[PDB]
RNA sequence: CCCGCAGAAGAAGCACCGGCUAACUCCGUGCCAGCAGCCGCGGUAAUACGGAGGGUGCAAGCGUUAAUCGGAAUUACUGGGCGUAAAGCGCACGCAGGCGGUUUGUUAAGUCAGAUGUGAAAUCCCCGGGCUCAACCUGGGAACUGCAUCUGAUACUGGCAA
RNA sequence: UAGCUAGUAGGUGGGGUAACGGCUCACCUAGGCGACGAUCCCUAGCUGGUCUGAGAGGAUGACCAGCCACACUGGAACUGA
């Protein structure tokens, strides 16, 4: 397939654009202890879709903006 | 003018030994200073004008050390 | 210990200082010698040792032990030092190395002539 | 207020031991059984019973052969605050290879010999020396 | 042929009202290299004398640890009172690589192989118990078939 | 312009050579693009003096390299029938 | 830088002789042997644990004069090597030059021995060698230089080393001095009354 | 690199020697002169001070100082402690966060197995080759324990649903 | 060293760009980063690796090699692949 993210919503107070987060349960390099260490990206995608806390798939392309530099493919798991 | 020169007072003085035949150099028996011998005033007037303004030691002429058996 | 406590905060490393701050990894350095003197050590072994008060030259004024007998020091002189605790002095920490520059070699001395400076006599 | 469930089970065969207990028991659980039937093969118990049906509660028949109890030594490596997965090639080798090790592939739980002999590794659950 | 072997002497004192009446302690550790190793400590006021009274003690307090071929037979922990020996049975690790009081006990004792290492205190007297009382418990693999598994070649691999 | 070069190893007087591919504009000993094979000049008495990775130096020539003077001389001492 | 001073004087440190100074008094009775090796070496010492593995590790070094410096780094390539370093550490220093000469009995001293060597006197294998520390490899062969045979040494070194012994790993023609030297050497083929164990816990710290 | 000429001829020091640590006596000196990495020696019989003699270590170097790791499990991940030795906040409630009983289903994030690409060369390590040896140059291999991707396994941990 | 930022966080359109983008302006939206340590102060070129260590780690980044930055100090552009 592509390489795509899972991610969740975070920050959606502005305009076709998305801060995303996606988890990494990484070990520790020398206590060797699970830490969840998050990752925050500016996402680009389409006109105002979805709302915050739903899991969304998310593909690198081209730089959009300064920062903006991924795409959401999909919105997964509607909720409250 | 102080003792942080006189290393340069050995060297200077010795860039200007391999110069002159006629101009040696000895150090004090009795009283830990340095004898510069020469031709006459005028001789040794610009010696240490030529050791200031190209070395930066402000020599200091004075007469040596009697020995008083 | 309890891990993740060393998560929130890692293991210090517990640095060291070292006792000798003529210069900043350094082994031997110039200075100026002035007062040089004689002082009493402590309690347990008494006399009358010599010790030269040397600014370095980074600044620095600190003092130093004059080993061997009868040193040829005054008001001011160019030496070298090399650290080393002189344990019965307090607050003496290091050495003037004998061989170096108007700090001259020990009146004659056969033995153990690597410290002290002294050549090897003629033969 | 009990996190960890297993290492109460190691630690109730321990205290058993040194209590000389014939027999220690325990409520069950999907992988309390499990780890149970490993010692059973291996020998570290005689047999157990998983008698219950809302609380079920898992005995385990000690073991002895002398005034010295069978388990020396049991440990604990897998916690829940320093949970550790091994691969195949660098399993443990408790007591070298002379006592086991329980550890959960994903083909169930076995000793660390049966694990390298299968081929693949997984999380080291505790010291069975 | 029994290989005795003195550790450490040392005096010691008990300060009576008169003035204060000085002692000497023995350490030897004694073994014949076959496994069966026993360690002494005895005291009196002459080391010639000291050594001797340790020595009727650690012949008869000799124990059986059973040394498989020159080597040990898993790694062990030993502590005991401050002292805190491991030793890890290196195959053909050819010399005996252990300090004072550990490689003594172990010369006698019957190993060429095994590094040790003392961690902790390192006063004689609690690490000699130290390394025996690990060699008191390290299991043989004829004896832990007899407790368990019952096939020894699929006990030991 | 990749071209196919030598660059010496070895110590003063002993030198050594192992001809490799790299990009022209760069140092000697430097970076380099891949080591094919390798040449002694003092080659003392045994068969092994060179043994040059001739099909990728083969390939190398339809990717536009210039092969260099003693790197074309050694495969015309070296030849291609041996 | 070899050692170039008295020389029983070691021996006397070390109680026996090490076949240092046999020549041609094969007697060693003139050496006031064993118990003086100086003005206060009448006596004994408890000698602690520390100097039996220094003076054991003295009395290998001495026989064939190696310095520590040199010394070490056979320690640092036996234990490189596969086998044990007890074994490994005298077999690579038994393939020395000089030692396959003593061996071979082309010396009846090893400072004899290396006086023939460092004169460039022996053409081992088809080409002459003037370094000591040469590794006499396995299957291989070692000749003297016809051009300089027989100047009195060599014919003393044949008398000496033909009632010495014979030693076994090797054939010496005793006509010409065509030393030929066959396999590797065993820990069963030595002197025997040196230790190894004293020497590679020396080395560990 | 080789071949011949003359001749032992032209070439050995520096440190230490009370315990630690291999190696001792005599004389001078008297808490002085000084030694010293640590503990500590010297108050008139000093193996520790300085000078000889003797002896040990290392070697064209040998010590001194500086420097880093080791030893130091005296920052303890592997691998430490907290009643009296340094160390339980005076006690309590509680958000972030850490961890989390039991059962089934589901996902495969963590996890593990296999494959692929790469992990530059050198360096380091092993079996070899060439300078007389060696340092050194050098052949292939191993290694670079990693990382990313892809295809699977579903115990355990996590997410979700009951 | 607790808040920080104001072309600053994103949109639209013109222009710019070898090519992407607040890159650069116009207008709009009122956001973006932050306890997994933002901003601030001090020190430092980074890496393959060197040294030591049983290993894990600790110290370090000279010589050789890859990369980056600077070329008396500070700023700008030309030419040209």
């Amino acid at each position: 397939k592509i390489r795509t993210l899972q991610g969740r919503v975070v920050s959606d107070k502005m305009e076709k654009s998305i801060v995303v987060a996606i988890e990494r349960f990484v070990k520790h390099p020398i206590y060797g202890k699970f830490i969840k260490r998050t990752t925050k990206l500016h996402v680009h995608d389409e006109n105002n879709e979805c709302g915050i806390g739903d899991v969304v798939e998310i593909r690198e392309c081209r730089p959009l903006s300064k920062t903006k530099s991924w795409t959401l493919v999909r919105v997964v798991e509607k909720a409250v | 003018k102080t003792k942080a020169d006189q290393e340069k007072m050995g060297l200077a003085l010795g860039r200007l030994a391999k110069e002159d035949p006629s101009f040696r150099v000895w150090t004090d028996e009795e009283s830990n200073q340095t004898i510069i011998a020469g031709m006459g005033e005028l001789h040794l007037d610009i010696i240490v004008d030529r050791m200031k303004r190209e070395f930066n030691v402000e020599a200091n002429v004075g007469k040596p050390q009697v020995a008083y058996r | 210990a309890t891990v993740n406590q060393l998560v929130r905060k890692p293991r210090a490393r517990k640095v060291a200082k070292s006792n000798v701050p003529a210069l900043e990894a350094c082994p031997q350095k110039r200075g100026v010698c002035t007062r040089v003197y004689t002082t009493t050590p402590k309690k347990p072994n008494s006399a009358l040792r010599k010790v030269c008060r040397v600014r370095l030259t980074n600044g620095f004024e600190v003092t130093s032990y004059i080993g061997g007998e009868g040193h040829n020091l005054q008001e001011h002189s160019v030496i070298l030092i090399r650290g080393g605790r002189v344990k019965d002095l307090p607050g003496v920490r290091y050495h003037t190395v004998r061989g170096a520059l108007d700090c001259s070699g020990v009146k004659d001395r056969k033995q153990a002539r690597s410290k002290y400076g002294v050549k090897r006599p003629k033969a | 207020s009990m996190q960890d469930p297993i290492a109460d089970m190691l630690t109730r065969i321990r205290n058993g031991q040194a209590a000389n207990k014939a027999a220690v028991t325990m409520p069950s659980s999907k992988l309390k059984v499990a780890i149970a039937n490993v010692l059973k093969e291996e020998g570290f118990i005689e047999d157990f019973k998983v008698e219950g049906d809302t609380k079920p509660e898992l005995e385990l028949t000690l073991k002895y052969f002398q005034g010295k109890a069978v388990v020396e030594s049991i440990q604990r490596v897998s916690r829940p605050g320093l949970r550790i997965y091994k691969r195949k090639d660098e399993l443990p080798k408790v007591m070298a290879g002379l006592g086991i090790a329980v550890v959960s592939t994903s083909k169930g739980v076995m000793t660390d010999r049966a694990a390298r002999q299968a081929g693949l590794g997984g999380e080291i659950i505790c010291y069975v020396a | 042929e029994l290989q005795e072997k003195l550790i450490a002497v040392n005096r010691v004192s008990k300060t009576v009202k008169g003035g204060r009446i000085f002692s000497f302690t023995a350490l030897t550790v004694v073994g014949d290299g076959n496994g069966r190793v026993g360690f002494g400590y005895g005291k009196a006021r002459e080391v010639p004398a000291a050594i001797q009274k340790a020595m009727e003690k650690a012949r008869r307090n000799m124990i059986n640890v059973a040394l498989n071929n020159g080597t040990l037979q898993h790694p062990v922990k030993g502590v005991h009172t401050g002292s805190r020996v491991f030793m890890q049975p290196a195959s053909e690790g050819t010399g005996i690589i252990a300090g004072g009081a550990m490689r003594a006990v172990l010369e006698v004792a019957g190993v060429h192989n095994v590094l040790a290492k003392a961690y902790g205190s390192t006063n004689p007297i609690n690490v000699v118990r130290a390394t025996i009382d690990g060699l008191e418990n390290m299991n043989s693999p004829e004896m832990v078939a007899a407790k368990r598994g019952k096939s020894v070649e699929e006990i030991l691999g | 312009m990749v071209t196919i070069r030598l660059a010496r190893h070895g110590a003063k007087k002993r030198p050594f050579y192992q001809v490799v591919v790299a990009d022209s504009r760069n140092a000697r000993n430097g970076r380099f693009i891949e080591r094919v094979g390798f040449f002694n000049p003092i080659a003392s008495e045994k068969e092994e003096g060179t043994r040059l990775d001739l099909d990728r130096i083969a390939h190398w020539v339809g990717q536009g390299a210039t092969i260099s003077d003693r790197v074309a001389a050694l495969i015309k001492e070296v030849n291609k029938a041996a | 830088a070899r050692y170039l001073g008295p020389k029983l004087k070691l021996s006397r440190r070390e109680g026996t002789d090490l076949f240092l100074k046999s020549g041609v008094r094969a007697i060693d009775t003139k050496c006031k042997i064993e118990q003086a090796p100086g003005q206060h070496g009448a006596r004994k010492p408890r000698l602690s644990d520390y100097g039996v593995q220094l003076r054991e590790k003295q009395k290998v070094r001495r026989i064939y004069g190696v310095l520590e410096r040199q010394f070490r780094n056979y320690y640092k390539e036996a234990a490189r090597l596969k086998g044990n370093t007890g074994e490994n550490l005298l077999a690579l220093l038994e393939g020395r030059l000089d030692n396959v000469v003593y061996r071979m009995g082309f010396g009846a001293t090893r400072a004899e021995a290396r006086q023939l060597v460092s004169h460039k006197a022996i053409m081992v294998n088809g080409r002459v060698v003037n370094i000591a520390s040469y590794q006499v490899s396995p299957n291989d062969v070692v000749s003297i230089r016809e051009k300089a045979k027989k100047q009195s040494r060599v014919k003393a070194a044949l008398e000496l080393a033909e009632q010495r012994e014979k030693p076994t790993w090797l054939e010496v023609d005793a006509g010409k001095m065509e030393g030929t030297f066959k396999r590797k050497p065993e820990r069963s083929d030595l002197s025997a009354d040196i230790n190894e164990h004293l020497i590679v816990e020396l080395y560990s710290k």
